[PDB]
């Protein structure tokens, strides 16, 4: 959808929490 | 026993340069893997343009020493110097 | 193509059900996309099978038109099943199983009846077995066929099979390879029929290749005298053809024969042309000669190196045409003479 | 020849030349045209062939174009379907340096022709084979229009209507194959037409032959070439040896082998295993060679597709042509699914065929209408770098995988 | 002019030059850089060479760069300029 | 005699011996020794010393007189379409009064000499000089009194072309700012005036400004435009800092078309400003880095009116900074000791990458690097040239180093946020 390729905050955000929600679990 | 193709190809794959042909002594296109209509007329009108500036070195000085004439031309800019032992094209792109 | 790219997007995202409700609100527009695709289909099968100019590209294909009719329903019916599966796989479980997939799939039933590659196939196998002909031997049927409007009999020297009958034997491999069930004893009298076209072929181009040398000669009719012989040769071997059945053995013999007269006819043909050409170079040469007296010796000396190449050509009526040269060049000269 | 090499290796004259040459080594060591590189100039319809001696009432017969004369491209033109008048057979050349709808010579002949090439094995000739089947062979050095050399079908010869020919072999070794309808495996001498160099009715699986609706051999492949079954049954076509024929009948199509052909493209990335393909049932699935199923797919057209080959230089590209009236090139690392652009035909015209510039700077495109157009093309994705050949490879492995995830996904994953 | 006479000046910068000289088809030159009569005496020998180098040109091809041609000599680097109504040639040193 | 005089002052034959020693001179450039050894031996010793300061290299030295003097590097632009060019807008030469107040002169990549190959010579001193974006041969700048003035690169007269107007109307003030702006198709020369007139002209028309405006914000308070830059992409977007030591976002849109943010942490008139020039694997639009008269440099945030960071290792007043082109941690910086401050933030934070303060204080008021960031000009006011090289190892950011400057930003925030709470905490009761 709007992964880094050729910013996004609501985006970079989401990502982060999904990698720290995985962390977490 | 290959550094005159050594030297031919260095010269051939210079930067600029469109050709290194080792023509005789008289100037015609000994070397002449090409199209030897077009490169012998380029090679004797590079022979009357040696006699030419032989002329104009004699007119300075017949028994001169030259390095290489530095010919502008469109077509091909020729920075070579003949002699009367053979010609080996010396024609490279200044801005190459 | 938005419901696949949506389908592809939350395909690996089957497990959380966040957007449960939202696929099933959205299930009326996927419905509504599907009616128009469904809709769009059915305009494409009402466009003519032949009538699509992807159907004449088909043909291009060497794609037999009935053959090509076929495989049209057939790749109607791939992307109707292509499209239900798409719809059954959107849909999910019970895709079709709905009250709304089984009116779709009814439908599509429904269009795949309409797309009746069965009763198009009963009705062109039931053509072939009404024509169901067969023919043989004396395969040279000239049929000196009336002109439009005019009694000429154009000789139409027909070979002993049809192109029906090539488009016949191209389609049963086609029809072959869609699957397709067709009568045995047609498809001996198929195999009988590809065996002539080995040699029914050549008799073809010989056919296109004679026409060619007609017309040849009805471009150059002022020469034509000049090929004497060759028309002879041309005219024996058309004789011999005539007389010729395949049901003799030496069919292929025969064959081979008169396509080395046709290739010989076309390369005198080539050789009169250029002769043609040099003559009316002098012709006009002769016409607007300059009053040089070495002009017209110029002239008269390439007429004599085109009447010794004439010598080396070894053409029909020699002689004669080198009087209608001679009279030519006297009435040249005439001309000259009043100057 | 000898006296200009001892010229260049005369002594005196190679040390004065070795001196001489290091020291003049030494001594000499609009605006928004430039926007549309990746935006219109990799795909630019230029060239709009068409002349009407040519383009009435006929069709396209091939595409074919010089290697050894790069600035040609020959314009296969088919029979005067609509005029029986004109010949059925005739040739015309585009050139990419000359501004002329004219060709460089016009190969005429009696009947319709199927398929033809050029030659830079003999660059005074090119040759094609006609509708009907019968082969010959064309010089612009001649006089003549017809095909001087002309190689009778017949019993005897590819009787069956060929389609699949090419002029296999440099100049070193030319037996230029051929195939008939039933695809007579027909190799031809490079001076020789009452007998081709080589003939081959071959059949495969349990002899039961059929219909190559295409063909493709690799780089190099005198022992081998693809054979594409119009029945879709993709059969191994090794052709050099007592081990050539149609080997192996790979099924990865539903339809007849519309457009093939070997992975042109030349990288780090070797994809000798890599296979392109395309059916006559609107589908196009890219093949392998070990795997006999495809590897990918591509069926975006409800029509059939025109022609379908691997871009010469991007293993990522590919050079497709589809029946919708549409472009079909898609750069696989960047669009796999939807093409990288998906241009559409003027008019949505019938298309027919295409050939790639040598350079990949141009691509011709079919059409039935008359206008040869080819759409110049630029380096924005066509050209594949090693490392880019790499990313591609990688890209391959990649597909490899997602397409084992598919198996083991649909193992896992059937409702019943 | 003296735009012209300032990149003569320039050109001439470089010190340890023999001579340049701007020159004219008339056998004299627009600005030489050596005594007068020596002068008017090489300017002679370079509109001779001149009208040969045009010659020479022509011969090889009349559509060239109309401009110059230098002629790197181990004796002078002489870096002929003529132009379509004054001339120039730099009989200078090949360092430059 | 009289003809050859006639025939040197004859325009086209004047032109063809211009261009005749223009190709000369290249001529000459390409004009390489024979004797030569390209195998490398010379290059030990040198590197021996590579290991101890190869990231900086002066290159050559476009010095001159014949419009040096008295003529400080007014402003400094590489030529888009020609990368090997670069320009030398003047000072008014005092000390050669006789002659105009500013002559443009062309530092030169292509080749090595001193004579320019492009002058523009006009009777005001050259305040703003942008170079053309969108076109080959085309020259203008900013006047002392304002009025816009045009040249042409390949022509032969060094007079201002065209004027633009001047006026009440017209730029009254002196023109601190211009550039090329605009797109390819949509254009506009931007410049700016010292009391605000924002003047987004025309390349076509030198009478009326496509978009003039005089600017002011904070009730109206009249902006003094200091530090000029603009977003990438966004034309209504750019840069305003003040000589009273305001720093502002100006809208060439919208209703509120002109000062949009206001800034303020410096502690004198905003003398070097670059935006973040950098564009790598990371969007770092929303930031920036400022500079004044105070002996320190400001980095900026979008939303940030205090200023992001702080590099105030200056001993005395700055004059410019930007920041790099393609590497996000370096970035640029001089004053009038010339001050060559490349800190390249990710290498070296607490001190710079090359602080290099010029021996003698050099003046270094405006520069303007390579089109790649490989070389930067800096040049004393006097006229002393200075193109450093920058050696690859410190020029070249690393792919990740987008990323680990974001990383380094966060780090940053982290850092200021823990300085914010010492500033929260540290108000007593």
């Amino acid at each position: 959808v709007l992964r880094p390729q050729v910013f996004d905050a609501a985006d970079a955000n989401a990502i982060e929490e999904v990698n720290l929600a995985y962390e977490n679990v | 026993m290959a550094e005159v193709e050594e030297t031919l190809k260095r010269l051939q794959s210079q930067k600029g340069v469109q050709g290194i042909i080792v023509v005789n002594t008289e100037g015609i296109p000994i070397k002449s893997t090409m199209d030897n209509p077009t490169t012998t007329q380029y090679a004797s009108l590079m022979h009357s343009f040696i006699l030419k500036a032989r002329s104009t070195v004699r007119d300075i000085d017949p028994q001169n020493d030259l390095t290489f004439l530095r010919i502008r031309s469109k077509k091909n800019e020729i920075m070579v110097a003949p002699d009367k032992d053979y010609f080996l094209i010396v024609i490279q792109n200044p801005t190459e | 193509n938005e419901m696949f790219r949506i389908f592809s997007r939350f395909n690996a995202l089957f497990v959380r059900p966040h957007i449960r409700g939202a696929i099933r609100e959205y299930q009326t527009q996927l419905i509504q996309r599907v009616k128009d695709d469904i809709e769009s289909l059915h305009d494409k099968f009402k466009v003519q099978y032949p009538q699509s100019q992807a159907c004449k590209m088909s043909h291009v294909r060497d794609l037999p038109p009935v053959s090509g009719s076929i495989i049209w329903a057939k790749q109607i019916d791939r992307q109707l099943t292509a499209y239900m599966k798409r719809v059954e796989d959107v849909l999910g479980k019970g895709w079709e199983n709905h009250v709304e997939g089984q009116k779709l799939k009814q439908d599509g039933d429904s269009f795949r009846m309409k797309l009746n590659t069965q009763e198009i196939f009963d009705d062109w196998a039931r053509k072939v077995q009404q024509r169901n002909l067969g023919v043989s031997g004396r395969i040279f049927t000239i049929e000196s066929t009336r002109v439009r409007g005019r009694t000429g009999n154009v000789l139409k020297l027909k070979v002993n099979f049809l192109p029906e009958i090539i488009t016949l034997s191209k389609e049963v491999r086609n029809l072959k390879w869609l699957g397709f069930r067709v009568p045995l004893a047609i498809v001996n009298k198929a195999h009988q029929a590809n065996q002539l076209y080995p040699f029914a072929i050549s008799l073809i181009e010989s056919v296109r290749t004679y026409e060619r040398t007609c017309e040849k000669v009805e471009e150059r009719n002022t020469i034509s005298l000049l090929v004497a012989g060759l028309k002879k040769e041309v005219q024996a071997l058309i004789a011999e053809g005539i007389a010729l059945v395949w049901e003799s053995y030496k069919l292929d013999p025969y064959v081979q024969r008169l396509a080395e007269t046709v290739f010989n006819f076309q390369e005198k043909v080539d050789d009169l042309l250029i002769i043609e050409e040099k003559i009316d170079l002098e012709v006009r040469s002769l016409e607007t000669c300059m009053y040089d007296h070495k002009t017209f010796s110029e002239i008269l000396n390439r007429v004599q190196k085109a009447v010794d190449d004439l010598n080396l050509h070894s053409y029909s009526n020699l002689p004669i045409w080198v009087n209608k040269l001679d009279m030519e060049i006297e009435r040249i000269l005439g001309v000259r003479l009043q100057a | 020849e000898e006296e200009k090499q001892q010229i260049l290796h005369s002594e005196e004259f190679l040390s004065f030349f070795d001196h001489s040459t290091r020291i003049v080594e030494r001594a000499l060591s609009l605006e928004d045209k430039e926007g549309e590189i990746q935006a219109g100039a990799k795909l630019s319809l230029n060239r709009q062939f068409f002349d009407e001696r040519w383009s009435k009432h006929r069709v396209v017969s091939c595409l074919d174009w010089s290697s050894q004369y790069p600035e040609l491209l020959v314009a296969s033109y088919n029979n005067n379907e609509d005029a029986p008048h004109e010949p059925d057979g005739v040739a015309l050349v585009w050139n990419m340096k000359y501004k002329k709808t004219t060709p460089e010579y016009v190969f005429h002949c009696q009947s319709a022709v199927m398929s033809a090439t050029f030659a830079k094995f003999h660059p005074n000739l090119v040759v094609g084979g006609t509708y009907s089947g019968q082969i010959v062979l064309w010089d612009n050095r001649s006089n003549k229009r017809t095909p001087v050399q002309r190689t009778p079908l017949s019993a005897a010869a590819h009787t069956h209507p060929v389609y699949c020919v090419n002029v296999v072999g440099t100049q070193n070794a030319h037996n230029l194959i051929s195939i008939s309808t039933d695809g007579k495996i027909c190799s031809w001498s490079l001076d020789m037409l009452s007998h081709p160099q080589d003939s081959m009715e071959l059949v495969h699986k349990q002899s039961k032959a059929v219909a190559v609706t295409s063909m493709s051999f690799p780089v190099g492949d005198v022992n081998n070439f693809v054979v594409g079954s119009e029945e879709g049954s993709v059969y191994t076509a090794c052709r050099h040896g007592s081990k050539a024929g149609i080997s192996e009948m790979f099924e990865g199509h539903q339809g007849p082998i519309t457009g093939i052909h070997c992975h042109a493209a030349v990288g780090a990335v070797d994809f000798s295993h890599l296979f392109v393909t395309s059916s006559f049932d609107w589908t196009v699935k890219l093949w392998s060679t070990k795997n006999n199923k495809p590897l990918y797919s591509f069926e975006d057209n409800a029509g059939y597709v025109y022609d379908v080959m691997w871009s010469p230089t991007h293993p990522a590209l590919f050079a497709c042509v589809d029946g919708m009236g549409r472009l079909d090139l898609w750069n696989l690392n960047n669009d796999t699914e939807v093409p990288t652009a998906s241009i559409s035909v003027e008019g949505n015209p019938a298309l027919n065929r295409v050939r790639w510039t040598h350079s990949g700077r141009e691509i011709a495109v079919g059409d039935s209408e008359g206008q040869i157009v080819i759409y110049d093309v630029g380096e924005q994705i066509a050209v594949p770098r090693n490392d880019e050949w790499a990313r591609f490879g990688r890209t391959l492995a990649e597909i490899n995988a997602n397409r084992a995830d598919a198996e083991e996904e649909a193992a896992t994953r059937i409702p019943a």
